[PDB]
RNA sequence: UGUUUUUA
RNA sequence: UGUUUUUA
């Protein structure tokens, strides 16, 4: 009996993501994600299962991981409005329910070091970095699968981006408490995390509130090889499940 | 019904339905299956 | 017989999608462990790929000129196309040999069609009503040296009488010296410096001389004969890669110097579509 | 009426087909069968009869001579005659087995070769038999022809020697016609010792050569022959 | 420009983000698998079904890293111009590592029970494409191109029917020995 | 359980092969080599087998990989005529019958990048350089444990040396159909294919005919890191098995 | 089922009537189309074909050919989304093709 | 239908290979008396040089 | 009796007995008999 | 027993 | 039991 648990294949609808260095998957809370039941359920409209026309695999846009990359940070669902038939429900409908597995890519050799965190944080409610009473404003919080770089500058009405206080003025180290995986470079290269629907509500409004926020922040740097380029590619990929909608309706406008 | 004394002169044999390409796609000593490490 | 079986989302240690071609095996990956899949039946028997169906129609191998005229002074009746004799060989018809050549053994029982069919180019008044014989000289028999040699007669030989515009049917049982015919033979016949490669007397199928029985009228007429081949219960061995350069020769494997690209060529780069 | 179609090669003549005709003569009486002596039902029957190789093939016109092998007194380690093995050809073409292996194209089995010595009763002489398989040349020398199959023949009581030249081939059939892929190798014959011969006694003694097939032999595909010709048919 | 071995090497190219690797149709009785035993066994035939399986085996050195998204895009839609547009098709992310070799099945996606093998824009069976899904990473001390090889071959379920003669092959003259 | 398929050993006769990043071994049509029984035998001479004398590992003269070099090709049983009592017994006797367990080594370091395909092709007739009808002569086919190297330059009677064209007018990416195994510097380090006795025949002459002939040809060419010596070796070692001989004569005498 | 019928003419000047040989090809799309009347194409190694005297005639039947379930005597669509593609006109209904020569060598007439 | 027996060494009084001719007689002498012999068999029937065939 | 292998060979079916004119004459989804009232 | 077949 | 089929 001989085999490995580095080398995994995870098949949702006609998307495969395969990886030989894997580090065992979190379930966060030990709870996978399942479609909301009748005794719970608040809503009567009969819910849309949509299947495997969404439940699959969406690669987010790379980001580049430098020596002083910060980090960076992505709603869901927003992250994934512009993503396929997934995107259209979100708008067409009043009310969405959606579980996540989220797949985090960063490979380099073994003369690489550097340690990612890959945390998913419910409620990921940001600071403004005005202080006071200031609000965050709509357009900064739902950026799309552009997310939110850390390292950037900030902007009127946007978020607080200092990585150290978690954009919300509770320190990094502490981010362990939530359901998180490291890609540390000389164990593993992909990170994996399957985030169940989390919410004080069965069902809700996708447009309006983020149920869940991933963030990928280098702990220890990036320290390349002599000679190498000193980047390496950050690739998130992230497929619903068990996602549901009701209230169909006129598709929704959102600011910008 | 043949017409003639020679298997020579009967008709062609249609299909062979034993296939077994195993023998071309899976020549190898040890057994791999699908899923299992090809090299360990 | 299932063609895709009902799969859902895969979370498993097993990765079917994952392998190591450096072992040589072609691994019975299916849709299954790609994606997820809905019960589908195959309908369908795959009759048409059997190598009897594959090699077992006919195909034209060769093609010859006679004519049926007065041979008063005339010294050489092969040469002046009274008769024609060919070697058998299914290599000179390079469709058929490519075909054949998928596979380095074969064994088969042939079925023959012979079509002559007559032409008067020059003045003629009506339309001869040639008889052809065909008759099969295998190696050792006496080849036919005259158009009327006591050869024709054909005592222990095969031999066929047709009339021209019509046709001739008959079977040959597989005439192979060795289990199977040899469409590749990397050997010579004895270890001598200068002997042949390639060419061998294990594909021996004979030969089959080609004359117009009648007597001559007045006016030419040109015979023009093709025969036609069918492979019947068909065994194949050793696929091979297939024939890519055109060929030069019967039972070689050569190509022409100079010979143009086979691989065809991108509009643009390995990006294009 | 029972439709029909005419498949192609309808309407011709061919040598081999063995099909049903109209008597021309109906109700006719053929003669009475009576028991004749030597009915040959296969010619693989007649060609396991030994007959006569003309091996002392070197003579101008065709001569009794010929079927005389001479062996010579008193001659050490030297060579008493040389053949290949096309039976179709060369000593073998007018054999009883080579007439009939003409008429067939293929031929495979194992040969029978015999020696009759026709020297005096108290004469003396050992001889060694040797088959060359083919792949090596015909034996220059006795010491390479020994290397291959032989017999070594005390010559006695029992005049006759009997070697088989077992089938000694990769493909499974050979060509009756003279052919270098289905060459069946060369056949010699040496002095052993010597020919001794008692006194009052001089000159040169014979073998006789035979040939006959074994019954593990085969021929197919029927052919003509080219050992007898015509230029004119003939008259009465 | 001429036949080469090179034909059949991929090139891989290092620290490049976000980028095409190679891209075809599938046209299977023609362009690049008009050449292999699957095209020139199809090119016998007039029509073809069933799924095809795609391999690409990495050649780099054992101390380099790559991870690369194989597409397969359904007919109907252009060939993909970008990675985000290829990703909504059929695809599998590959991890490149101890297993040197994954194995992409091209799942039988028509209406139409059966494709021709000559090209036909009807039974197009649409677009491949292959992705830096993170990029390739080569250890110190080596530079350059690292390569992959491309494999084609049919799944069991595949099917080819209506022979026909080959257009790979041609003569003027009956050859002689 | 534990334990791997990478290390492998053969013993043939007093002759030991090992390896440590073995591919799985090629059994050439899933048909092990087998004695000629009863049934398919057409000579009557009791065959010679020559057992442990014969049957064990000859080592061929290393080659030298190039960052140029085309490839190699050998022809059995003609590479190991001048092997011990192997070759004796080839010359010695009519007829001959082998299989074969071709070995082929190729170690480089985890910085080297390179493919090698090992493939044994059965009655692979060479095509001539000067197209027609011209005849390759024996000497060109029968080159011994030298074999043909085909970055060489063509000869006056030599065949073909265009290793794209698989010297025979057939293309090199279909010659994967063959019993096959590549020596992928990243995985593996040594290829070995089982050859059976494959012919028309039951058995036939050694010395005028090749039945199978072993191709080592570079598809992925030799990168060697920084500052190396831009050369691997290649190794050859074949051991003949269920070998037979007879029709035992005088020593046949070839060209050359 | 197919029967072709081949009727010859004269309309000039001939002696006799010719024994004409007619062969019928079936071209499948993709198989390569016969460029000249001896054309190597016309071997028909794998393509089907018949051959036949002129007055006389064949009959062979032929398999539905279809790729769909069913032929389509009408195609409400398009071979794909292009503003300028045929419509209708679809391979739905490429039964394929038929090439017809006379495998006889000229006469005078 | 055997073709070739199996037969080994042979050290005997009975020589099946000396025989006299002048019986007029063809002794059925086979390769399992000159030499070391392996089976096989025929796989023949002789169908061809049958007089009817012949003829 | 059929002289060929194959399926396309064989000759006519004849007559398919079972007619069912319904499917195009009533193609209704609710039931309407001959004397009720068509609509009520 | 200098023994020859057949079967595990 | 984050289990896969088959049948009402």
């Amino acid at each position: 009996c001989g085999y490995s648990d580095r080398v995994q294949q995870i098949t949702l609808g006609n998307s495969t993501i395969t990886t030989q260095e894997a580090a065992n998957a979190v379930v966060c809370y030990a709870e996978w994600p399942e479609y909301l039941p009748d005794v719970d359920a608040s809503d009567v409209n009969k819910t849309s299962k949509p299947d495997t026309s969404v439940c699959r695999f969406y690669t987010l846009d790379s980001k580049t991981w430098t020596t002083g990359s910060k980090g960076w940070c992505w709603k869901l669902p927003d992250a994934l409005k512009d993503m396929g038939v997934f995107g259209q429900n979100m708008f067409f409908h009043s009310l969405g329910r959606s579980g996540y597995t989220v797949h985090v890519q960063c490979n380099a050799t073994k003369f690489h070091s550097g340690c990612l965190l890959v945390v998913v944080i419910p409620e990921h409610q940001l600071a403004s970095h005005e202080g006071g009473n200031v609000s965050v404003k709509y357009t900064f919080t739902h950026p799309g699968e552009r997310g939110i770089d850390l390292s950037s500058a900030n902007e009127v009405g946007g978020p607080v981006k200092d990585v150290i206080y978690n954009m919300n003025g509770t320190l990094l180290g502490n981010l362990l408490i939530f359901p998180h995986q490291f890609i540390n470079l000389r164990t593993n290269n992909t990170a994996t995390i399957v985030i169940p629907y989390i919410n004080s509500v069965p069902i809700d409004s996708m447009t309006r509130h983020n149920n869940v926020s991933l963030m990928v922040i280098p702990i220890a740097p990036l320290t390349v090889p002599t000679g190498a380029t000193p980047s390496l590619p950050i690739t998130v990929t992230i497929a619903p499940m068990c996602t549901e909608f009701s209230g169909i309706r006129s598709k929704s406008i959102v600011p910008q | 019904i043949n017409y003639y004394k020679d298997a020579a002169s009967t008709s062609s044999a249609g299909q062979s339905l034993s296939m077994d390409p195993s023998k071309f796609t899976e020549p190898v000593k040890d057994l791999m299956l699908k899923g299992a490490p090809a090299l360990n | 017989t299932v063609a895709s079986i009902s799969s859902g989302p895969k979370h498993t240690q097993k990765v079917p999608i994952l392998t190591a071609n450096e072992t040589g095996a072609t691994m019975p990956v299916l849709p299954s462990d790609s994606i997820e899949t809905r019960t589908t039946y195959m309908h369908f028997n795959g009759s048409e790929t059997d190598v009897e169906c594959f090699l077992g129609r006919a195909a034209c191998v060769h093609v010859t000129e006679i004519q049926n005229k007065d041979a008063t002074g005339i010294d050489n009746h092969r040469e002046a196309k009274l008769f024609n004799d060919w070697k058998i060989n299914l290599s000179s018809l390079v469709q058929l040999r490519k075909k054949l050549e998928l596979f380095t053994y074969v064994r088969f029982d042939s079925e023959y069609t012979i079509l002559a069919t007559a032409s008067q180019p020059d003045s003629a008044n009506y339309s001869s009503n040639l008889v052809v014989q065909a008759m099969y000289v295998p190696p050792g028999a006496p080849n036919p040296k005259e158009w009327d040699d006591y050869t024709w007669q054909s005592a222990s030989n095969p031999s066929v009488f047709f009339k021209v515009g019509d046709t001739s049917r008959f079977s040959v049982p597989y005439v192979g010296l060795a289990s199977a015919y040899n469409c590749f033979y990397d050997g010579y016949s004895h270890d001598d410096a200068e002997t042949q490669y390639g060419i061998t007397v294990l594909n021996h199928m004979g030969s089959m001389a080609f004359r117009i029985v009648n007597e001559h009228d007045e006016h030419k007429t040109l015979v023009k004969i093709r025969v036609y081949h069918r492979a019947k219960h068909v065994e194949a061995w050793i696929p091979r890669a297939p024939r890519a350069l055109p060929y030069t020769s019967i039972g070689r494997t050569n190509y022409p110097k100079n010979t143009e690209p086979v691989i065809k060529k991108r509009k643009g780069d390995i990006k294009s579509y | 009426g029972l439709p029909t179609t005419t498949l192609p090669g309808s309407g011709q003549f061919l040598t081999t087909d063995d099909r049903q005709s109209p008597s021309a003569l109906p109700n006719y009486e053929p003669t009475p069968r009576i028991h004749i002596p030597g009915k040959v039902h296969n010619l693989l029957e007649i060609i396991q009869v030994d007959t006569l190789i003309p091996m002392n093939n070197t003579h101008t016109k065709d001569e009794v001579n010929s079927y005389l092998i001479p062996l010579n007194a008193n001659r050490q380690n030297e060579q008493v005659f040389g053949t290949n093995l096309f039976i179709g050809d060369g000593v073998f073409k007018t054999t009883l087995l080579g007439e009939i292996v003409q008429y067939y194209t293929h031929w495979s089995g194992s040969l029978r070769f015999s020696l009759m010595y026709t020297g005096p009763a108290l004469s003396s002489a050992k001889l060694i038999l040797a088959y060359t398989p083919p792949g090596a040349r015909g034996p220059q020398d006795r010491r390479e022809a020994m290397l291959g199959t032989h017999v070594v023949w005390d010559i006695g009581l029992q005049s006759t020697i009997v070697m088989t030249i077992p089938w000694t081939s990769g493909v499974q059939f050979r060509y009756t016609d003279p052919d270098t892929y289905t060459s069946a190798g060369f056949l010699s014959c040496w002095y052993q010792t010597s020919l001794i011969l008692p006194p009052e006694t001089t000159g040169q003694v014979y073998l006789l050569s035979f040939i006959s097939a074994c019954p593990d032999f085969k021929l197919r595909l029927m052919k003509d022959t080219q050992t007898i010709s015509q230029t004119v048919a003939l008259t009465e």
